């Protein structure tokens, strides 16, 4: 399963 | 920072209204709750970055939107069973850390405008034996029979607001308990010195800004239209 | 930009049997950007129905896809594999050794 | 899941007290807010290092080692510290983009009234002659005012009012009725 | 033995034709199980093994919707980059993201991974203590400053060292019968006449899992080193991989070399002569 949050760069 | 326009709103059952929400932190996460009176937040929707989002924990009647990373705009449609409540905005620089909140909007929500009232306002003039065993004056502001419970009070002295000696009610009082848009009341009070109060020339204005009807909003009942309007009451100083 | 050039490989799934079906590969790796057009050829023929992996790529960020048919090889006929991209002057032809 | 402790705390100042926020799982981060109802929360402080320890004038926050629990502290409590203290924060083994609120520690700081003067007063309506209500005001932290047990008449809660140039305070709750047989002197019996 | 789960993104502008491309794909040590492609209409999440289609509805549809939202952030991460580097809009440019964990034989956590490349080029890179970051350049130093004050590493840990190594043992034990399976590589041998004088010895391996192997040549003592050559192992194309080795010798010296073939297929390893 893959990351539940994300967050730029 | 993060605004939430309006502060107020009012609407009839079935009628959609959207809620905004505009930040300019730079923040690409952004966040919807709900509060209803003494209990606490409960997410609706969120969105972690521009052109995504998903549901909280309470979705069902609501809708939002995130074309722009500035802007998280929320739809409340006549499938939520329950809208009246407090409405709060938050934006974080990542979705899932600190977050900042903006203003709060009060969205309530009416089954019938026949129930919207202006408040009446009333002063209440310092007791004599106040002023005699203390050498201070309470004046006491009433706002009473207002619906819905949207007022700003304020205390206005020579013509300029005042905010020390001023209290006021954490929360307004419910005039008939049973009915669930029933009419409000709300006290103040602005303490000064009995030389102040004695003085004639000095004027006294509690302000109660009512939040109502639009002017544009349609009214079939023959009393006036419990238009969004400000309602004071004055006392002048007596020697 | 930085550019890497393709690595090619051209080879049968099984061990190429006449008459037998086995597939045909064609490995290109390590190369960058991951634009890229991949042609299997039979008799300088460019073979319909291709068939490609999900883009990857390695540690050093260059990218790999396998290119891939279905066939069956005869002792006369040719296979090959064909790469155009902007690292190639050209197009480039790798021809399919049964021994490679 | 994130809990509160205590749900409620009372205490007259000069005292130290130490709210508490814990949870099953681990934190990523957590945050402690101040929320006034009606608006928006105000964030304190987040902290993120197991064991850590950060202070903002008289408040002190500390984090659990496994980042399970937080803690703030307050040293010299004072009556503007009175208010909903809110923790929040993020789920490590969650993998989720959002964070958690708990149900916040509401405190309760008593002012110092030094000479108290009880007394309730009748205070009669500017504009018309039958119109009053009754205050009652200067009494002391000690004193709880009840709600009415009737429903005929109207009463406030306290109030804390500051007159902040004389450097003074004062409680006060409001009472009227719709009868005018209604007597001020015996408004708060409850 | 050990195993290792990764992801692999990346993100391509395709400047005034359409949004960018975006194209994920998952592996269990050599296995790849999952994919999303935005060009693709069926915009789900898709199995490509199938020991996961084991996993319900609900998995799917979380896959589909945190994916998706890695699509924008990355497509958000080319504008940005394209500033930082002052950069123009006809250029087509990439945003590769790779991540996942390592765990050792008692399948416990060993190392995690979490990075990123620009043009090809690293940009930026979790260090092995989860905590700390490396950046290329300054740009990217921008990123760290920004992820650093907002503890990414920190959330990061959590996924890497947790949920990571979960997923993965789940997988582990979900697809069992392929995924712990060895396949011994299939050897054999081949001669050709390279300058009349010079004979080409080729030694293969064959259909072996995972990709893992060491081919050495050697003499009546030991490794021949010069004169060798080494191809990339490449996949077979249904799971199973291949790679060949191959020595120029003087003619009538040919059966004097022995291949030596090394893999956790095989008890010990093989060799092999012409």
């Amino acid at each position: 399963g893959i990351l539940g949050f994300v967050f730029t760069l | 920072g993060i605004t939430q326009s309006p502060k107020y709103l009012f609407r009839k059952e079935g009628q959609n209204v959207t809620l905004s929400c505009e930040q300019n932190l730079n923040h690409d996460a952004m966040y919807w709750y709900r509060q209803d009176p003494g209990q606490g937040l409960r997410l609706i929707y969120y969105s972690q970055i521009v052109n995504d989002f998903q549901k909280g924990d309470i979705a069902e009647g609501y809708s939002v939107s995130r074309e722009k990373k500035e802007s998280f705009p929320l739809t409340v449609t006549s499938a939520q069973a329950n809208p009246t409540a407090f409405y709060l905005c938050a934006s974080s620089i990542r979705s899932s850390y600190e977050q900042y909140f903006g203003p709060g909007t009060r969205l309530t929500v009416t089954e019938d405008l026949k129930n919207v009232f202006p408040p009446e306002v009333a002063v209440f003039e310092p007791s004599e034996a106040e002023i005699s065993h203390t050498q201070k004056a309470t004046l006491v502001c009433l706002a009473t029979g207002f619906y819905p419970d949207h007022v700003e009070l304020s205390w206005w002295v020579n013509g300029k607001e005042v905010h020390s000696g001023v209290c006021t009610d954490p929360q307004p009082l419910k005039e008939q308990p049973a009915l669930n848009d029933s009419r409000y009341s709300l006290s103040s009070r602005l303490r000064v010195s009995a030389t102040f109060w004695q003085n004639p020339r000095n004027h006294f204005r509690c302000q109660v800004q009512f939040y109502g009807l639009s002017e544009n909003d349609e009214w079939t009942q023959d009393r006036a239209k419990p238009v969004t309007q400000i309602v004071s009451a004055e006392a002048w100083g007596r020697a | 930009m930085i550019q890497r050039t393709p690595k090619i490989q051209v080879y049968s799934r099984h061990p190429a049997e006449n008459g037998k079906s086995n597939f045909l590969n064609c490995y290109v790796s390590g190369f960058h950007p991951s634009d890229i057009e991949v042609d299997l050829l039979k008799n300088g023929e460019r073979i319909e129905k291709v068939e490609h992996s999900d883009l990857s790529f390695s540690k050093d960020w260059s990218f790999y896809l396998l290119y891939y048919t279905e066939f069956t090889p005869t002792e006369k006929d040719e296979y090959a594999c064909r790469v155009n991209h902007v690292t190639l002057s050209q197009p480039k032809i790798v021809k399919w050794d049964r021994d490679m | 899941l994130l809990e509160q402790s205590p749900q409620f705390l009372s205490i007259q100042e000069g005292e130290n007290l130490t709210v508490y926020c814990n949870s099953s799982s681990v934190f990523s981060s957590l945050q402690w807010y101040r929320q006034e109802p009606g608006e928006g929360p105000v964030l304190l402080v987040t902290v993120v290092t197991g064991g850590e320890v950060k202070k903002l004038k008289r408040l002190t926050f500390q984090f659990g080692d496994a980042r399970k629990d937080s803690s703030l502290h307050i040293t010299a409590a004072q009556p503007g510290d009175t208010g909903l203290y809110l923790c929040a924060g993020a789920i490590g083994p969650s993998n989720t983009g959002k964070l958690i609120f708990g149900k916040g520690t509401k405190l309760s700081v008593k002012p110092n009234i030094q000479n108290p003067d009880p007394a309730v007063y009748q205070l009669r309506d500017s504009k018309s002659s039958d119109k009053s209500v009754c205050l009652f005001t200067d009494f002391d932290s000690q004193t709880n005012v009840s709600q009415s047990k009737d429903s005929d008449v109207y009463i406030t809660d306290k109030c804390v009012l500051d007159m902040r140039s004389m450097d003074f305070k004062s409680n006060s709750a409001v009472a009227w009725s719709n009868k005018s047989d209604f007597a001020c002197a015996n408004a708060f019996n409850n | 033995g050990s195993h290792s789960m990764r992801y692999f993104f990346t993100s391509v502008s395709r400047p005034g034709r359409g949004e960018p491309r975006f194209i994920a794909v998952g592996y269990v040590d050599d296995t790849q199980f999952v994919r999303f492609d935005s060009d693709a209409a069926s915009q789900r999440m898709e199995p490509r093994a199938p020991w996961i289609e084991q996993e319900g509805p609900e998995y799917w549809d979380g896959e589909t919707r945190k994916v998706k939202a890695h699509s924008q952030t990355h497509r958000v991460d080319l504008g940005t980059l394209r500033g930082y580097y002052n950069q123009s809009e006809a250029g087509s440019h990439t945003v590769q993201r790779m991540y996942g964990c390592d765990v050792g034989s008692d399948w416990r956590f060993l190392r995690g991974y979490h990075q990123y490349a620009y043009d090809g080029k690293d940009y930026i890179a979790l260090k092995e203590d989860l905590r700390s970051w490396t950046a290329a350049d300054m740009a990217a130093q921008t990123t760290k400053h920004k992820w650093e004050a907002a503890h990414v590493a920190e959330q990061l840990r959590a996924y890497l060292e947790g949920t990571c190594v979960e997923w993965l043992r789940r997988y582990l034990e979900n697809g069992k019968e392929t995924l712990q399976r060895t396949d011994a590589p299939k050897t054999h041998m081949t001669h050709h006449a390279v300058s009349d004088h010079e004979a080409t010895l080729r030694c293969w391996a064959l259909s072996f899992y995972p990709a893992e192997i060491t081919l050495t040549w050697q003499r009546d003592g030991e490794d021949q080193t010069q004169d060798t050559e080494l191809v990339e192992t490449r996949p077979a194309g249904d799971g199973t991989f291949q790679k060949w080795a191959a020595v120029v010798v003087p003619s009538g010296q040919e059966q004097r070399y022995t291949c030596h073939v090394q893999h956790e297929g095989l008890p010990k390893p093989l060799t092999l002569r012409w």
